[PDB]
């Protein structure tokens, strides 16, 4: 009745048919690089960088 | 206004509209598949069923589905988790009546032609390497196998021996058995209520009735080690806690919110996690540490999540332990019991917010419990935990069995027997 | 005749020779290395310091060590397990003393230049896959993984992230401290005893003492599934035993010839085999089942091992260990107590036949015991077990914590637990 | 004292310069294929069987 998504943990995967895969609620948790360097990925597959967070309007 | 019409048709399917008067709408479909109904034989089979939203169905060809939606400017997408499949269409006002066709031929008439499904096989080795750039992707997939036994112990990723060999017949035998009409919820969010339920009888043709009777999940409490060289040390340790729907299930949320489940200010140092400042007494390194909880129809499981250094990984683990102990003794404030309770709150209201955290609220209500709970009776049911029983959830994990998953250079990380 | 002279040097060495008058000799050198003495910052150094017998030394180039021992019609072969290294030669009778120069630069003297050591590197995947075609090679490194914590938990062969990126540092370090003279043992088939001990001068010049102090393996008991493509179902069972060269270790090898080790006639139905005859009572499909014994110097393993078709490999694992457990509890007759001493001591002499069976079996007792002992030694040891000290090792095995390795399609395999 | 291949079962390899890589003593264990149908699958790498040790001259 509550959600996976509500208690946060459990994981999700989601396709599209014109934006990118993604996954999880609260895989990289904040105040994770907040220290040291989490320096991020070194890509070879490359996905996006951005989530197409732009083309506001 | 309008809160919600809810209604249930005399074969199982549930149906929920609200009249906004926004110019967008969202429409979705909830189906009770995914990963936990899978066997040994046809693994990953959930997986290659949600790339093929775009293959030729019954009523529109690969091409028309791809060029139609564009034409409007719309959307289609598919999320998973172990439990629930989810399509969702999205475009404005003007426009959903020519989107909900294609919606209904991409779940209630599939074709899966040989060529088609040949092409696909690739996709599936590239959608799993995104996926594992990720630390948390792989820790937490060998962390479910490590829990269960079966029925609960299925990846959201193909495996790799398996890649190339999903055939036809078995995404056919699957979506005839698991995509039937008392498992599904069709949930609409600025539309009208009788225009879904003409749109509903187009597949009440079919496809009645309850499916095949998933096994019940069987706790197994295990341990996965996976050495490679990864930089930092991810480690999960659980036990099993509650089902979904019961008043221990309430006492376990709370208590995740007293020990810490992720941080409110940017770059603070978390003041008010419990978790945190125990582990910062003696470790002076970077690290992260969090609550973990996972509520499914069944079963549950609740603990903790590391991050940290190689050498440093077994005093984070073994503080981070201990912390738990002195709750489920005895010290727990009451002034820390109604801080927690604000946090649970307020995270609940907020992801009901937008139209996408709100459509998947009522698709997830309607499939477990069958009906729809203003948020109002919600913030009574958390009001009404009371501190006893958060320190009784306590005591069920520091009890029960163990189960272990990490991943890093293991050098220095306890076996979960030591 | 002439049977063995056998001479400790005053800093440790080892040198035994036989004087044949047989037309080829055979030159072994025996060291106490091998995969339990490397820690988790350096995984397969041993794999690859095994191919690298044919690189640069001080004293020749790797185009005069190809060159020099073919001109001649010689060979050089190394030989591992997880506590050994064995460096062997051999040629004609007149050619020997060309080929021990060659076998000390090897071993005393190596060069790790840069530009050798990493076009090497593409050689671990190779032989790593050559050998992962026998399915037993990956059941039998996932089951020392499962059933040790540390030291005797490596695999002999490099994981797969640490491909290209041993580096010639870590040769360095390995063989400074692991090929000491105090671990060492020179072993010679063909050749006199004092031109052995003057080739052992010219590495008596430096490695002067023992080495570092591995630690001690610490037992886990453990399990690890692997769910993959193969036809049939492998799976072992085992529990902690006994070290090699005490008096329980006997009485576990008689256990061994009356469970059943292997067949004797081609094509036979095994008539005298305990395990076989019990799981073909009830399993009319193609399989096969073995005892399982592995000794070591502070630890040992004992089982059963099965193949099977992947629906009836439940069927099989409880029926094989239905039969342990009736012997456990007193059914032991008297002649089969006898046979199996017979097939015991006869495969010990046929094991000692040849020039490689001889060598290996008199480099073994150098580095475990410091001694030399005759095969009529050897056979009143195996005639002094009684037939309480057989019970009493299937009693062992029954109450101890047992650990588990399968592969295979693993549907119907049951658990540790279960 | 006595050997690892001494008693049966626990793995040793064997790497040369003019013949091939070897594993194990016991592994391929007969009564394996004798009952029936144990096909031995084809290579994309792999050493030659007879190892050139067994030729007459």
């Amino acid at each position: 009745m509550l959600s996976v998504a509500s208690r946060s943990g459990p994981f999700a995967p989601v396709l599209s048919a014109t934006s990118r895969g993604v996954a999880g609620a609260l895989r990289p948790l904040v105040q994770a690089a907040l220290p040291a360097t989490s320096e991020s990925p070194v890509l070879d597959a490359k996905r996006s960088f951005l989530c197409r967070e732009s083309l506001s309007g | 206004p309008q809160d919600l019409e809810f209604t249930r048709l005399p074969n199982g399917l549930v149906i929920a509209s609200l009249e906004n008067y926004a110019p967008a709408s969202r429409i979705g479909l909830f189906i009770k598949a995914g990963s936990r109904y899978e066997d040994s034989n046809n693994l990953g089979t959930s997986h290659l069923l949600r790339l093929a939203s775009s293959l030729t169905t019954k009523g529109a060809s690969s091409f028309k589905i791809t060029r139609g939606i564009e034409a409007v400017g719309g959307k289609l997408s598919v999320t998973s988790t172990r439990e629930s499949m989810a399509y969702t269409v999205e475009c404005l006002r003007d426009d959903i009546e020519i989107l909900m066709e294609f919606l209904l031929n991409v779940t209630a008439a599939p074709e899966f032609r040989r060529w088609e499904v040949a092409a696909l096989q690739s996709q599936l080795r590239i959608d799993k390497a995104v996926a594992f750039q990720n630390p948390q992707a792989q820790v937490l997939e060998n962390l479910h196998a490590a829990a269960y036994r079966n029925a609960l112990a299925n990846s959201l990723y193909c495996p790799d021996y398996r890649i190339g060999k999903v055939t036809p017949d078995q995404l056919h035998y699957y979506v005839q058995n698991h995509f039937t009409s008392a498992r599904m919820a069709l949930i609409g969010l600025g539309v009208s209520h009788p225009v879904l339920k003409q749109v509903a009888e187009r597949f009440l043709n079919m496809r009645g009735g309850l499916g095949l009777s998933g096994a019940k999940a069987k706790y197994r409490g295990g341990e996965i080690r996976d050495q490679n060289g990864d930089s930092l040390v991810h480690a999960a340790l659980v036990a099993e806690s509650a089902a979904t729907g019961s008043a221990e299930a309430n006492a376990f949320s709370v208590l995740q919110h007293v020990l810490g489940a992720g941080p409110h200010v940017k770059r603070g140092s978390n003041a008010t996690s419990s978790l945190y400042q125990a582990v910062a007494k003696g470790v002076h390194q970077p690290f992260d540490v969090s609550a973990f909880n996972a509520s499914y129809s069944d079963s549950g499981l609740f603990g903790i999540y590391t991050i940290s250094q190689a050498a440093s990984a077994g005093d984070v683990i073994k503080s981070a332990y201990d912390q738990v102990k002195a709750i489920a003794q005895g010290n727990l404030s009451n002034t820390d019991v109604q801080a927690a309770k604000n946090k649970l709150k307020a995270g609940y209201l907020m992801s009901v917010e937008s139209s996408e955290g709100f459509l998947d609220e009522v698709g997830s209500q309607a499939l477990v419990a069958g009906s729809y709970m203003q948020p109002s009776t919600v913030l009574q049911q958390i009001d009404s935990v009371a501190d006893a029983d958060v320190i009784n959830a306590a005591k069920k994990f520091v009890s029960g069995r163990k189960s272990m998953a990490a991943s890093g250079n293991l050098g220095h990380t306890p076996f979960v027997d030591e």
